[PDB]
């Protein structure tokens, strides 16, 4: 079942891949891995191939590596990145040292899309819907993305979208406030906060909270949604943060409609519901999907949830070689998704 | 059938 491999050197790093991947082209250099674009002869599609960098260098890396392979292996949704293939040149566990991931290439990310055209309200609806449709799935599996922003959104010719690059346990502009200063532990509703920041930017054409530092940005967010009320304060477990918050000039939530005059009132209505300060009162992906704003795309019977995701591994305490063997096990056990 | 232009 094992294919023929071939090696080459690009960007001073050796890649050993099955022959099915051709015309490899260095897309970028990253600290965690380096990614080549290639042509997958099997699927007839351009794909992305990630060679993970020093994946078993420390306990931390091994566990990081394991976590990503598990998470990627679990994702099976049209609006989320799928694992096309994962492989190692290694023929046994002892010689196992390198890991490559293959994922689909949609050619463009949301930043680049906005860069060369203006989006109709129709485009925005469809994009957000799909973000929300994927988040429903992700969240039902008890996963948090942890990083949503335009550059982790991949879009094609037909305006189809996939979510990519999950935070593995610029960016600040789309972060929820409760996690920007790490006020409390992360709810999956920080992702909803991100969607709100994205939607606004698509709608108006500008970054909503383009802060320069955490303090600058927090102040920017609080001018819109007001300062945290007494009920919210209690949830913050750090007294330092609390004392800090109480030092702030008290502020009322502003009226969104005045801030987004000329946008679809429904869109504004939905933004209102996503950009709620208290995370416990933010609309959910499931809830948001049913909003009138998406009347023309919403189908309850076609917005599926995920299987349960076992994350108990996270509280395991293993040797480097044990995380490594777990990972080899996942590489070995992968089942390629059915051909289209 | 809404569509987008890809960046070149």
């Amino acid at each position: 079942e094992r294919p023929t491999f071939y090696r080459q050197e690009l960007n001073k790093t050796i890649w050993e891949v099955p022959e099915r991947y051709q015309n490899l082209s260095p897309v970028g250099s990253g600290a965690y891995g380096s990614v080549c674009a290639a042509f997958d002869t099997k699927t007839g599609h351009r794909v992305a191939v990630k060679k993970l960098s020093r994946p078993f260098q420390s306990i931390i890396h091994a566990k990081r590596t394991y976590r990503e392979l598990r998470l990627l292996k679990h994702m099976k949704h049209e609006n989320v990145i799928g694992l096309l293939d994962v492989f190692t040149p290694a023929r046994s566990l002892e010689e196992f040292n390198d890991v490559y991931l293959v994922t689909h290439l949609m050619g463009a990310d949301l930043n680049n899309i906005v860069k060369c055209q203006k989006l109709t309200d129709d485009h925005v609806q469809f994009l957000i819907y799909q973000i929300l449709r994927g988040l429903k799935y992700i969240h039902s599996a008890d996963i948090i993305h942890r990083d949503l922003k335009p550059s982790n959104l991949a879009v094609n010719e037909d305006c189809e979208l996939k979510i990519l690059d999950f935070g593995l346990a610029a960016t600040r502009w789309y972060r929820a406030p409760e996690i920007m200063l790490n006020w409390m532990h992360y709810n999956q509703t920080v992702d909803i906060w991100s969607v709100g920041c994205i939607m606004a930017e698509l709608l108006t054409g500008r970054t909503l909270f383009p802060g320069t530092d955490h303090i600058d940005q927090l102040k920017l967010i609080l001018r819109l949604v007001g300062t945290p009320g007494a009920e919210l304060l209690k949830k913050i477990s750090s007294e330092s943060a609390r004392n800090y918050i109480q030092s702030l000039a008290q502020m009322p939530k502003m009226n969104f409609a005045n801030v987004f005059i000329g946008a679809n009132p429904l869109a504004v209505d939905l933004l209102e519901k996503m950009l709620v300060l208290d995370s416990d009162k933010r609309i959910t992906a499931a809830q948001a999907l049913a909003h009138a704003y998406f009347a023309q795309y919403h189908d309850p019977d076609d917005e599926p949830v995920a299987d349960p995701y076992d994350q108990s591994f996270e509280s395991r305490d293993l040797l480097i070689d044990e995380w490594k063997s777990l990972t080899y096990d996942e590489v070995i056990s992968f089942v390629p998704p059915p051909l289209d | 059938t809404l569509s987008l232009v890809m960046p070149s």
